[PDB]
RNA sequence: UAUGCCAGCUGGUGGAUUGCUCGGCUCAGGCGCUGAUGAAGGACGUGCCAAGCUGCGAUAAGCCAUGGGGAGCCGCACGGAGGCGAAGAACCAUGGAUUUCCGAAUGAGAAUCUCUAACAAUUGCUUCGCGCAAUGAGGAACCCCGAGAACUGAAACAUCUCAGUAUCGGGAGGAACAGAAAACGCAAUGUGAUGUCGUUAGUAACCGCGAGUGAACGCGAUACAGCCCAAACCGAAGCCCUCACGGGCAAUGUGGUGUCAGGGCUACCUCUCAUCAGCCGACCGUCUCGACGAAGUCUCUUGGAACAGAGCGUGAUACAGGGUGACAACCCCGUACUCGAGACCAGUACGACGUGCGGUAGUGCCAGAGUAGCGGGGGUUGGAUAUCCCUCGCGAAUAACGCAGGCAUCGACUGCGAAGGCUAAACACAACCUGAGACCGAUAGUGAACAAGUAGUGUGAACGAACGCUGCAAAGUACCCUCA
RNA sequence: GCAAGUCUAACCGGAGUAUCCGGGGAGGCACAGGGAAACCGACAUGGCCGCAGGGCUUGCCCGAGGGCCGCCGUCUUCAAG
C-alpha cells in the first residue's frame, strides 16, 4: 500500500510504499507472548535468607512436660515453620530461574505482527489511543530527527491531529497497594511511540506517555505496550524503510 | 484452575490416607533401591555384557541413502550434469568429523547418476547401475582390499 | 536514588551545610528579574510573605531560621499558648515567598549577583 | 483451548460452510482441527504424490512439509505449508489455504483428504 | 422477680485490621588489605547539667592548615543556663596534631595493674653493639598447603555412599593457585604455556559390576606473553653497607657468557630492532562525588490546611524520585543537557635508552640422581594392567642418550627433553562504596526498624527476647473548685 | 513457532545499557538400523480388507489414516526358526 509523508508543518509532502511487513496478520497471542517474556526477563532474582530462623540451638524436650514436641530455647519455641520467628517453610528462592525462553523465529514473528498492528487505525483506536486521523502509522519527514525543542514536536503533533493521545497520557495514576513504598507510586497511560533511525528523538521523549525508539532495535514491547496491539506510532521516512527488513 | 490450586481443604492433597506420604519407605527405598528384589519388575536384569574397543581405534562413517541423493538431483544444480555426476563427500553433512563417506542403497534411483564416495553397499551399486549409472571409489576408497 | 526510602533518608540525614537548601524560598517577581534566580536561601532579616498556611496572605520579617528542623519563624506568624504567651508557629520555606532581602553581608550579596552560584 | 486467533476463525469458517453449503469435508476438517495438535497432520510431498489425482483438490487437515518429490499438477489445500512445500508445490501445481478452498468450493466437492 | 441465658447498645480491656516505613532480604556494579611508626579488639576516662548511644583521648562530642560552605551554630536529644560566629563559626573534602591503660603485646610480672632501662622470643646482616632489619596478630568470605568424621544412602550391612563434605592445624593476597611441554595422540603434511566459561557427557572409566561414583583430548569462547638460571667457554673483570674514609662478602666462584628458535668453542657470513635491564608515561573507559539547571504558587468553590473540583496559563534534551498542612513537571530538593574532581584501569599502553637477532661448517665441550625405573605395604582417583601421592627396600643412561604416545618387552614411527626458577591478563569472594527490586511491611522481614547482640539466663563454652505511629502547628492544658 | 530439520550455549557488537536488537550452530536431539565386536546396511509401496471423506447415472467406484500380509536391512545361521 502507500503511506503519506508529512513535513514539519503538517502538510503532505508526497508518499511512499508501506512495506509488506505491515501486512503481517496481527497476532495478539504471539505478541502478548513476546511481551510477557521481555517483562519477565528483567525481573530480579530474590528470596529470603537461607538461614533465617535457623540460627538457634533450640531443641524439643519430647514427651514428659505436657507440651507439644516443638523445639524451644530459653522457653520460647523456635526454628519450625509453625513457630513465631520460625523459618519460612517454602520461601522465595534465589536459585529460581525467573526468565522465559523465546524461539527467535517466534519472537521475530511477533515484532512483525506488532508492526502490522500499527497500520490499523481501528485496532489503534480500540487499544485506547485518542487521535483524529484515518491514516496510520503516521509517517514524517526525516528532518523530524533534527528537531530539538519539545514544543516544536507538540505543534507538529497538533498539526497532525495526534496530540490528543498525549492529552490522554497527561494524567498519572497513584496506584493502590504497597508498590508506592518501593518507589512505584505512579503509573500513566502509554501514548505515541516515535521511531526514528539515527537517534531516539530527545525532543519527543519527555512528552507524556511518549516512548522513543530506533528502527533497528524497536521491539514488541515498544509496538504493543503490555502486549496490547496497535499503538499509535509515528515513523520517520527512513525508519519506515529500515523497519521493512525486521 | 490447576490440580495443585484445588488442593486447599483436601487435607491429604491426593495422597490417600495421611499415613502415606512420609519418607522413603513410601517409595520402597531411595533411588533404585530394591531393583533386584521388591521393585524388581521392569528393570534391565542384573548383568555384565560384551566389551568396548578403544575410542581412538573406532571408525565413524558418514552415510547417505541413494534416495536422498536422487530426490535432490536437479536441486543440486551446483554439482555437475553430463550424459548427473555427484561427489557425495560434498553433499553429506558431518563429512569432516567422519572417517569416510558411504552411500547406502535405501530407496529408488530414478536417474543416471555417477556417484563418487569412499564406499558403497552391494544394493547401492545395483541400484545406481540399474539406472544406467556408475559408481566410482575415491582414492581413500582404495582401502577396499 | 529513585527509591523513596533513600530520598527521604538523605533529606532527613543531610549534613548542616547541605541543609541550607532545605530553607530556600521562591523570590518575588521583581527580585527574580534582579538576580537571575528563581529562589533564595531565606535569612533572618529577609521579608517574606506567607502563601499557604492558615496565615497565607500575611507578611513579616523572618526572625529565626532553624536548619535542624528546616523551618523559619516569621514576625507575627504565631500561636497563643494556654498561659497566653505568644509563641512562633514554624513555617516551611516552600510555603513562603521572599519579597525583600537583607544584604548586610558582602558575601551573600556578591553571591546573589554573581552568575554562577544560586544563593 | 486453541490460542491462535486465525486457526480459530478458520475453524469457524469451515463449520459455517459445511452447515450452509453442501460441505461435510469442511465439517470433517473442522472436527480434526479441534482435536489437539499432536493429532493434526504433518504430510510430506511424497505422500501427496502417491495418492493425489488431478482435478481433485488435496485437503490436508494440518500442515504440509517438503520431503520427497511432487510431479503431479494438483491443487493442495492446507492449514499451512512450510516455505519449501509451498515452493516445491507451486512448481507443478498450486498451493492454497483452506480459507481459499472454502471460498471457491463451499460445497467441498471433488476433494481428497490426505494425512 | 432473685442467681441467670442469648443478642445488641454505651464505655472499658485488648491490639487484630487498614494505612504508613527510619529496618530488613536479595541481585548488580565498583573497590579491596591492616599491624612492632604497636593493628583489629577491649578497658577506663572525656560534656555546664550527662545515665545510654555516638564521637573523642589528659589538647579528650575535640586542636591546626588548604579548599569548599555560609548566617547561623553548640551530635542522637524538641530542656534550662550560658557560650561561639563577619578575626567568616557550624558543616563537608583532603592533609596534619594530640592519641591514657590492656591488647601480637615484646624489660619482668599482673583478671586492663605493678615492679626495676629493655626489638621478649626466633632469625638475617653484622661496625659482633639489638647497630640495621625481619617474623608475630587482625580481616566478611574467597585462596593455597596439610589432618579428616559420622549421622545418612544402599530400604539390614562390612567395600561403596554421605565426602575429601563438617570440623581441626599451618599460610598468602587483593585476588590466590596454575603456567611456557620429557604436552597432546580428532595418528596427523595435525595442535602448540596456564586458568576460567559453554560443550564434549552422565560419554569413557569405576563399582557387593548393587546402590551409586565419574573425567579427558578436542571444539566454541574469555584473555593472551613470554622468559630466567645450573653447566660448558671466561675467572675477580663482581656484589652489599657508608657522604667519605673505611668495613663486609666472594676462587667451596661474585661477575661475563648462555638457556631447545639448544648452547659453548674454532672458522667464517650477516645483522642490529628478538629478548632482557632500565627511563618517560597517558587517552578512553568504569565507579563515586560535586557545580549549574526551565516553567503558576493565578481565579472561584469545598476544607483546619488546596497538591482537590471547575476555570485560565506555562516549561520540557527536565512527565525519575522525594519534600511541602490532601492527587504537584511548573512551591522546595532534585531530574535532562553540559561541566569539574578523586579513585581504579596503570607505573599499564605507546614512545624512547641500552643491548644485540639470526645463519653455515667442524667439534661425542655442557645440559638438574636416590632421580628415571622396579619390588614390598598403603592411601587416593573415573583411571580401569592404563590416576596421583606417601612410606620401606632396590636402582640407570648421558643427547651417539633419555622420556611419552592408556598392559609388558623388542623394533619401527610420531611427539618431547624430567629430576632448577619466574611470569601480566581473562576466573573466586563481598568487608567496603553505590545502585537496583512482580521480595517482607513491625508475631513479617535479620536474632536486631526501638536499649540489639540491648535486658536477661549459665561456673563457662554458649544462649538471648520484647518495645514503631499526638498534632497542620506543642498551640504538650493558664485560671478556678475539690483533695493529704 | 519452525520443519527434514530444529535450538543455540558460553560469549561478541549495538543500544533505549540486567530488559532489548543483531550476531554466535561449538554442540545437542532428529534425518538408519542390526551386531559384544569385526563388519554389514533398509518399503519415496507389491496384495487384500476397509472407517472418514470424495465421486456416480444411489447400489457402484476412488478410498488418506487404520487393519491383515508380503518383502527389505542385520544378528544367530549346513539352512531354518
Ligand atoms: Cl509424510
Ligand atoms: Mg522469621
Ligand atoms: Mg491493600
Ligand atoms: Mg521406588
Ligand atoms: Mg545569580
Ligand atoms: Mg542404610
Ligand atoms: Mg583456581
Ligand atoms: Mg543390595
Ligand atoms: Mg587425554
Ligand atoms: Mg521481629
Ligand atoms: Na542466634
Ligand atoms: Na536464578
Ligand atoms: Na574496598
Ligand atoms: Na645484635
Ligand atoms: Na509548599
Ligand atoms: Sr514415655
Ligand atoms: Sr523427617
Ligand atoms: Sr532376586
Ligand atoms: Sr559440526
Ligand atoms: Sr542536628
Ligand atoms: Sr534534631
Ligand atoms: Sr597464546
Ligand atoms: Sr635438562
Ligand atoms: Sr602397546
Ligand atoms: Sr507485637
Ligand atoms: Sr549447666
Ligand atoms: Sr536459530
Ligand atoms: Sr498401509
Amino acid at each position: 500500500m502507500q503511506a503519506t509523508i508529512y513535513d514539519l508543518d503538517g502538510n503532505t509532502d508526497g508518499e511512499v510504499d508501506l512495506p509488506d511487513v505491515f501486512e503481517t496478520p496481527v497476532r495478539s497471542d504471539l505478541i502478548g507472548k513476546a511481551v510477557r517474556a521481555a517483562q519477565a526477563n528483567r525481573k530480579q532474582d530474590y528470596g529470603s535468607d537461607e538461614y533465617a530462623g535457623l540460627r538457634t540451638p533450640a531443641e524439643s524436650f519430647g514427651s514428659g512436660r505436657g507440651q507439644a514436641h516443638v523445639p524451644k530455647l530459653d522457653g520460647r519455641a523456635r526454628r519450625v515453620p509453625q513457630a513465631v520467628k520460625g523459618r519460612s517453610a517454602h520461601p522465595p528462592k534465589t536459585e529460581k530461574d525467573r526468565s522465559l525462553d523465546l524461539n527467535d523465529k517466534e519472537r521475530q514473528l511477533a515484532v512483525r505482527s506488532a508492526l502490522a498492528a500499527t497500520a490499523d487505525a481501528d485496532l489503534v483506536a480500540d487499544r485506547g489511543h485518542e487521535f483524529d486521523r484515518d491514516e496510520v502509522p503516521v509517517v514524517v519527514s526525516d528532518d523530524f530527527e533534527d528537531l530539538v525543542k519539545t514544543q516544536e514536536v507538540v505543534s507538529l503533533l497538533e498539526a497532525l491531529d495526534v496530540h490528543a493521545d498525549i492529552d490522554r497520557a497527561d494524567e498519572t495514576k497513584i496506584k493502590a497497594g504497597q508498590g508506592s513504598a518501593r518507589g512505584r507510586k505512579y503509573r500513566r497511560p502509554a501514548s505515541i511511540l516515535f521511531v526514528t533511525s539515527d537517534e531516539p528523538s530527545t525532543a519527543a521523549r519527555n512528552l507524556a506517555g511518549a516512548d522513543v525508539a530506533t528502527a533497528s532495535e524497536v521491539n514488541t514491547e515498544d509496538l504493543a505496550p503490555g502486549g496490547a496491539p496497535g499503538r499509535l506510532t509515528v515513523f520517520t521516512e527512513s525508519a519506515l524503510a529500515e523497519v521493512a527488513e525486521r | 484452575t490447576s490440580k495443585k490450586k484445588r488442593q486447599r481443604g483436601s487435607r491429604t492433597h491426593g495422597g490417600g490416607s495421611h499415613k502415606n506420604r512420609r519418607g522413603a519407605g513410601h517409595r520402597g527405598g531411595r533411588g533404585d533401591a530394591g531393583r533386584d528384589k521388591h521393585e524388581f519388575h521392569n528393570h534391565e536384569p542384573l548383568g555384565k555384557s560384551g566389551f568396548k574397543r578403544p575410542q581412538k581405534v573406532q571408525e565413524e562413517a558418514a552415510t547417505i541413502d541413494v534416495r536422498e541423493i536422487d530426490e535432490n538431483v536437479t536441486l543440486l544444480a551446483a554439482d555437475d550434469v553430463a550424459e548427473f555426476r555427484v561427489d557425495v563427500r560434498d553433499v553429506v553433512e558431518e563429512a569432516d568429523d567422519a572417517d569416510y563417506v558411504k552411500v547406502l542403497g535405501a530407496g529408488q534411483v530414478r536417474h543416471e547418476l555417477t556417484l563418487i564416495a569412499d564406499d558403497f553397499s552391494e544394493g547401492a551399486r545395483e541400484k545406481v547401475e540399474g539406472a544406467g549409472g556408475s559408481v566410482e571409489l575415491t582414492d581413500l576408497g582404495e582401502e577396499r582390499q | 536514588s529513585k527509591q523513596p526510602d533513600k530520598q527521604r533518608k538523605s533529606q532527613r540525614r543531610a549534613p548542616l551545610h547541605e541543609r541550607h537548601k532545605q530553607v530556600r524560598a521562591t523570590l518575588s517577581a521583581d527580585l527574580r528579574e534582579e538576580y537571575g534566580q528563581r529562589n533564595v536561601r531565606v535569612n533572618a532579616g529577609d521579608t517574606v510573605e506567607v502563601l499557604r498556611g492558615d496565615f497565607a496572605g500575611e507578611e513579616g520579617e523572618v526572625i529565626n531560621v532553624d536548619l535542624d528542623k528546616a523551618v523559619i519563624h516569621v514576625e507575627d506568624v504565631t500561636l497563643e499558648k494556654t498561659d497566653g504567651e505568644e509563641v512562633p508557629r514554624p513555617l516551611d520555606t516552600s510555603n513562603v515567598r521572599v519579597t525583600d532581602l537583607d544584604l548586610e553581608d558582602e558575601k551573600r550579596e556578591a553571591r546573589l549577583e554573581s552568575e554562577d552560584d544560586s544563593a | 483451548s486453541k490460542t491462535n486467533p486465525r486457526l480459530s476463525s478458520l475453524i469457524a469458517d469451515l463449520k459455517s460452510a459445511a452447515r450452509s453449503s453442501g460441505g461435510a469435508v469442511w465439517g470433517d476438517v473442522a472436527e480434526r482441527l479441534e482435536k489437539p495438535r499432536r493429532t493434526h497432520a504433518e504430510v510430506n510431498l511424497g505422500r501427496i504424490e502417491r495418492y493425489a489425482q488431478e482435478d481433485e483438490t488435496v485437503v490436508v487437515p494440518g500442515k504440509v512439509l517438503g520431503s520427497g518429490v511432487l510431479q503431479k499438477d494438483v491443487t493442495v489445500a492446507a492449514v499451512d505449508f512450510s516455505g519449501t512445500a509451498e515452493t516445491k508445490i507451486d512448481q507443478v501445481g498450486e498451493a492454497v489455504s483452506l480459507e481459499q478452498a472454502i471460498e471457491n468450493n463451499p460445497e467441498g466437492s471433488h476433494v481428497r483428504v490426505i494425512r
